[PDB]
RNA sequence: AGGGGAUCGAAGAUGAUCAGAUACCGUCGUAGUCUUAACCAUAAACUAUGCCGACUAGGGAUCGGGUGGUGUUUUUUUAAUGACCCACUCGGCACCUUACGAGAAAUCAAAGUCUUUGGGUUCUGGGGGGAGUAUGGUCGCAAGGCUGAAACUUAAAGGAAUUG
């Protein structure tokens, strides 16, 4: 206060922002792989979902839709990228 | 504030804020000057020999005179950590 | 007088002079 | 035989300082006017104003009477001061002491050349008080004190040759007047000319240098 | 309601305050001083100061009274002063927060080491 | 809505430093901005400053000392003709010995100073002291 | 002018609450301005409860207490209950006792 | 500008975590704090005293520094700070407040409380605020004792400690003491444990 | 800013607007309405001759007592009736 | 204009009170009070405070959303849930303390960033009374709504704070 620097700020006071007040705004969702071990393949998900992914091969399920990020559906997995 | 021909015209050049560089004019009787003493080669606080910092009443009032303090010390060298130019 | 009835005066006054103008239309 | 309390009021007889010019360098408050009286003798009084006012009491009335005085040089050291007391002298009296106490310095520059001796104003400056917006603006040479008698006598003892003056409000209730063409002069010592940008640095306090040479017994 | 006035009791303060060596739990004799040592017009308010200057004195001698300072005091508070020989480096090491220790590490070096948790 | 978007730059550098601080970054930036930014820094009421890069319409890190009391923005540029602006800077100016009136002329945006020894004129933009 | 914050009475974000009746006077008063207290009482009273107990049966009984809330006018609340009138600092006091 | 040895020591880390010097404020955390080191958890917050020595070094190095060491001045209302004062005063030159301030002590050259100092300390800005208030109407510098939650308006240099009791505020004001002492002063070389012990500071009982 | 269109083609809507407030100055009213010329006694004119018709014994306002020696006249060119002050002692002497 | 008409209850009639008492308090109780179809368009319809945008300062609660957690409580076999807790973050209804700042003041995080006077825009006021009166227009079944003057009079009316 009264003499900082508005320039470099600390990654965590900039990491505890909104989404829209950090230095230059970007997202913080991101995307997974995941997988259901009936099946071999791996696919790609938003981790905000409105659509209740299904999977390539089998109507199984995935996620289920939120308020936010998707509830993923009991034996899963998910790696992030 | 010179003159026509050289000659130092109207009197009294204040003093300034070393922490805003505002004037800190007369009856301004809140702001304040701090003089942190030079030591030497153990302890020993060598009688009248400061480094000396100025700072308006405003800043003071404001709060920012603990802050504002630790910055110029600090960056003059009476000071490592403590401060941080980031947040 | 209290604001409102002196609204109440002058509000029969003009139905008053609403009546007598009216016997010459 | 004056005997001072206050470090400072002794320093000033111990003729260890000579101006107040350095008084408000540091920005000593000041607490005892014969400091001012020796340091700023060429100062010659004016009251201003006097009007009775008055209060009610459990037992009786009380008017005693407001009295305002404005004390200078006319060479940029003014002083506003304003006390009723039950008397006139009376409120006279500590009038003029409060405005020796008072005395605030003046910047004062020039309208627009660099030639012989400040005669005008450094900025344009304001000061309010109350109601009253006292604005004071430079002004080219022989162009007077255009103000109102009470503003043009307290500009005058101020130092200021020549000056344009504009106010608002309710510049009738004098009180409020002077105290703000009083802030309008005050200011011109806070505002920013680029010729002070000038780093200078920064002296050490009379109340140190002669540390010992003040003190109590 | 004998509430003895200021007057009596300015003058008792005072009275303490300068010759507190000399008086005593006495009034008879705080009498006699107050005429060498003071002037008074009346005879009644010498010896109602007096009496006063005696209670104060009386309750002065078992702990200090508010606005008597005869500075005796203030001195004898300074010799009056010490107590200790224990401290507060036993016994064993400085128990520490989780974070009092990551502290430690992350500005120091040498400290005895005692953690603990805590909860909600 | 967003209006003049050199008055919001303007003025965050006002309380800025009227709070007695040192920096302000402002939001959006535009050319006219970094003009202006431009012509204090030129003068010394400004620092340096910093264009910083969100892909959108930008933001700028201005650094600022305390030599600077106030930088206003002349809301409808209102043209001037060469004289007029004797009348403008008198009007808005502290003294006739320094400050700035910072204006835009078809030769570009100048105070009132290298536009007088350019002597060219245009609109008026806002002003520096 | 003006002399309470709260104006008459606890009202923001609404525009119009709606109108109880004085415990007192009958007099209508919007709820959030009301004045209210829980007069909750023993049944019996003071010097009751032994001879109640004493002439009863079952032992001891349990006792049921009475509970009504009130709603008072203003008028009402300052010509008896809760009021007073407090100096001009102790009025924004809104802790009960 | 940085001594050599005048880092903190062993002894010193020591010293304060006995005190808890490093245990600040609750919840209660005033904008103006950096002086704070991680939260611990359950509402408490840890402070870095690097800095909490760094500033007393500060607190130090410009109390000696007045050409007259009487007219620097000690205050606590804090019965917790009022055992420490006096004996801060006692060792150094410094004439001490403890108790009741009384008002118009630095404007009103008319009392018989009146002081004219050049310098300010002071333990507790929320009590001793009088002082602290009076000091600005006459270009008095302040230092303070001052915890997470302590008002920082009108006070530089702070001191971030623990006024929550106990020993700290005594340790602060006798290692005040210590360090004005090492400096210039009537002291000696390195580690120098010091004769006086620092229970002598410390609010006494019952 | 409050009111005023401070925009640079707002020109018709200040000076307008203008107009329409003038009408709140008691001056402007008067002069275009041409109450001068209209109402008023005189023509508007700075003077005007007229005949008395009684003398008349006006009693003054409070809180001052006295009876006040006046005339009513009728204006020449208008017909138009006035009562006029007769100033200084004796004058209403004078008239007839 | 139909219905409905428990309740309370303009009007009216009463019992008392009063010097009087067309009232206050008590009784009777028409219209009304509710509802459908249609009118009317006004309230201290009030936050007596236009909307959009920016900037300027601290604090604890709470309402909705979200995110983070080897948090608590729920037992079953761990979870899954849900409720709770702790830190943050948007957007709400508000309170607290300060006040750099503003005001004639009371007070005001806007009523601030205004003689250092300009982001955009709408509306209204220009001493008091006359008077929201006269008049014309217009809307309405009406009651009335909107628009809305002058002559004449007058040195104050008014606001906030103080002491009585
Ligand atoms: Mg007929
Ligand atoms: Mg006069
Ligand atoms: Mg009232
Ligand atoms: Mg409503
Ligand atoms: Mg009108
Ligand atoms: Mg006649
Ligand atoms: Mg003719
Ligand atoms: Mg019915
Ligand atoms: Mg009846
Ligand atoms: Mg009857
Ligand atoms: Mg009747
Ligand atoms: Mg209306
Ligand atoms: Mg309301
Ligand atoms: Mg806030
Ligand atoms: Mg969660
Ligand atoms: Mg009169
Ligand atoms: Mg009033
Ligand atoms: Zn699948
Ligand atoms: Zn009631």
């Amino acid at each position: 206060v009264l003499v900082q620097d508005l320039l470099h700020p600390t990654a965590a006071s900039e990491a505890r922002k909104h989404k829209l007040k950090t230095l230059v705004q970007g997202p913080r969702s991101y995307f997974l792989d995941v997988k259901c071990p009936g099946c071999l393949n791996i696919t790609t998900v938003f981790s905000h979902a409105q659509t209740a992914v299904t999977c390539e091969s089998c109507s199984t399920i995935l996620c289920t839709p939120t308020g936010g990020k998707a509830k993923l559906s009991e034996g899963t997995s998910f790696r992030r990228k | 504030m010179e003159n026509d021909k050289g000659q130092l015209v109207e009197l009294y050049v204040p003093r300034k804020c070393s922490a805003t560089n505002r004037i800190i004019k007369a009856d301004d009787h809140a702001s304040v000057q701090i003089n942190v003493a030079k030591v030497d080669e153990e302890g020993r606080a060598i009688p009248g020999e400061y480094v000396t910092y100025a700072l308006s009443g405003y800043v003071r009032s404001r709060g920012e005179s603990d802050d504002s303090l630790n910055r110029l010390a600090q960056n003059d060298g009476l000071l490592k950590n403590v401060w941080s130019y980031s947040r | 007088m209290r604001a409102k009835w002196r609204k109440k005066r002058t509000r029969r006054l003009k139905r008053k002079r609403r009546k007598v103008r009216a016997r010459s239309k | 035989g004056w005997v001072p309390v206050t470090k400072l009021g002794r320093l000033v007889k111990a003729g260890k300082i000579t101006t107040i010019e350095e008084i408000f360098l540091h920005s000593l408050p000041v607490k005892e006017f014969q400091i001012i009286d020796t340091l700023l003798p060429g100062l010659q009084d004016e009251v201003m104003n006097i009007k009775p006012v008055q209060k009610q009491t459990r037992a009786g009335q009380r008017t005693r009477f407001k009295a305002v005085v404005v004390v200078g040089d006319s060479n940029g050291h003014v002083g506003l001061g304003i006390k009723t007391a039950k008397e006139v002298a009376g409120a006279i009296r500590a009038g003029i002491i409060i405005a020796k106490l008072s005395v605030i310095p003046i910047r004062r520059g020039y309208w627009g050349t660099n030639l012989g001796q400040p005669h005008s104003l450094a900025t344009k400056t304001t000061g309010k008080c109350g109601s009253v917006t006292v604005r004071l603006i430079p002004a080219p040479r022989g162009s007077g004190i255009v103000a109102s008698p009470a503003v043009k006598k307290l500009l005058q003892l101020a130092g200021v040759e020549d000056v344009y003056t504009q106010s608002n409000g309710k510049t009738r209730t004098l009180e409020n007047t002077l105290k703000a063409a009083f802030v309008a002069i005050g200011n011109t010592y806070g505002f920013l000319t680029p010729n002070l940008w000038a780093e200078q640095p920064l002296p050490v306090s009379p109340l140190d240098i002669y540390s010992d040479e003040a003190s109590a017994q | 309601g004998r509430v003895r006035t200021k007057t009596v009791k300015r003058a008792s303060k005072a009275l303490i305050e300068r010759y507190y060596p000399k008086l005593t739990l006495d009034f008879q004799t705080n009498k006699r001083l107050c005429d060498e040592i003071a002037t008074i017009q009346s005879k009644r308010l010498r010896n109602k100061i007096a009496g006063y200057t005696t209670h104060l004195m009386k309750r002065i001698q078992k702990g200090p009274v508010r606005g008597i300072s005869f500075k005796l005091q203030e001195e004898e508070r300074e010799r009056k002063d010490q107590y200790v020989p224990e401290v507060s480096r036993s016994n064993g090491v400085l128990n520490v927060d989780n974070q009092t220790s990551d502290l430690v590490k992350s500005l120091g070096l040498k400290l005895p080491l005692s953690v603990i948790n805590v909860s909600a | 809505t967003r209006s003049s978007v050199l008055a919001d730059a303007l003025n965050a550098i006002n309380n800025a430093e009227k709070t007695g601080k040192r920096q302000v970054l402002i939001r959006p930036s535009s050319k006219v901005i970094i003009k202006f930014l431009q012509v204090m820094q030129k003068h010394g009421y400004i620092g340096e400053f910093e264009y910083i890069d969100d892909h959108r319409s930008g933001k700028i890190v201005v650094q600022l000392n305390g030599r600077l009391n106030k930088c206003g923005v002349i809301s409808p540029r209102f043209n001037v003709k060469i004289g007029d602006i004797e009348k403008w800077t008198a009007n808005l100016l502290p003294a006739r010995q320094f400050g700035y009136v910072i204006l835009t002329t078809s030769a570009g945006i100048m105070d009132h100073e290298e536009a007088r020894r350019k002597h060219v004129s245009g609109k008026i933009l806002g002003f520096v002291y | 002018p003006k002399k309470r914050a709260s104006n008459g009475r606890n009202k923001k974000g609404r525009g119009h609450v709606k109108p109880v009746r004085c415990v007192n006077c009958s007099k209508s008063i919007p709820k959030d301005k009301a004045i209210k207290r829980m007069a909750i009482r023993n049944i019996v009273e003071a010097a009751a409860v032994r001879d109640l107990s004493e002439a009863s049966v079952y032992p001891e009984y349990a006792l049921p207490k009475t509970y009504n809330k009130l709603h008072y006018c203003v008028s009402c609340a300052i010509h008896a209950r809760i009021v007073r009138v407090r100096s001009r600092e102790d009025r924004k006091n809104r802790a009960p006792p | 500008s940085l001594p050599a040895t005048f880092d903190l020591t062993p002894e010193d880390a020591q010293l304060l975590l006995a005190a808890n010097t490093h245990l600040g404020a609750r919840n209660v955390q005033v904008h103006q704090e950096p002086y704070v080191f991680n939260a611990r958890p359950d509402g408490v917050h840890v402070i870095n005293v690097g800095k909490t020595w760094e500033k007393l070094v500060l607190a130090a190095r410009i109390i000696a520094a007045i050409p007259n060491p009487e007219d620097v001045v000690a205050i606590s209302s804090r019965t917790f700070g009022q055992r420490a004062v006096l004996k801060f005063a006692a060792h150094t030159g410094a004439t001490p407040i403890a108790g009741r301030f009384t008002p118009g002590s630095f404007t009103n050259y008319i009392t018989r409380s009146f002081k004219e100092p050049r310098l300010v300390i002071v333990t507790d800005p929320r009590s001793d605020a009088q002082a602290i208030k009076e000091a600005s109407y006459v270009n008095i510098p302040v230092i303070a004792l001052t915890d997470l939650d302590s008002p920082s308006e009108f006070v530089d240099v702070a001191i971030p400690c623990n006024n929550r009791g106990k020993h700290s505020i005594g340790l602060i004001w006798y290692l005040l003491a210590r360090e004005v002492l090492r400096l210039r002063g009537a002291l000696v070389d390195r580690t120098q444990p010091w004769s006086i012990m620092p229970d002598l500071y410390f609010y006494r009982d019952p | 800013g409050k009111g005023k269109p401070r925009g640079l083609n707002s020109a018709r809507k200040l000076r307008v607007h203008r107009r329409n407030n003038r009408w709140a100055e008691n001056n402007y009213k008067k002069r275009l309405l041409g109450t001068a010329f209209k109402s008023s006694p005189f023509g508007g004119s700075s003077h005007a001759k007229g005949i008395v018709l009684e003398k008349l014994g006006i009693e003054s306002k409070q809180p001052n007592s006295a009876i006040r020696k006046c005339v009513r006249v009728q204006l020449i060119k208008n017909g138009k009736k006035v009562t006029a002050f007769v100033p200084n002692d004796g004058c209403l002497n004078f008239v007839d």
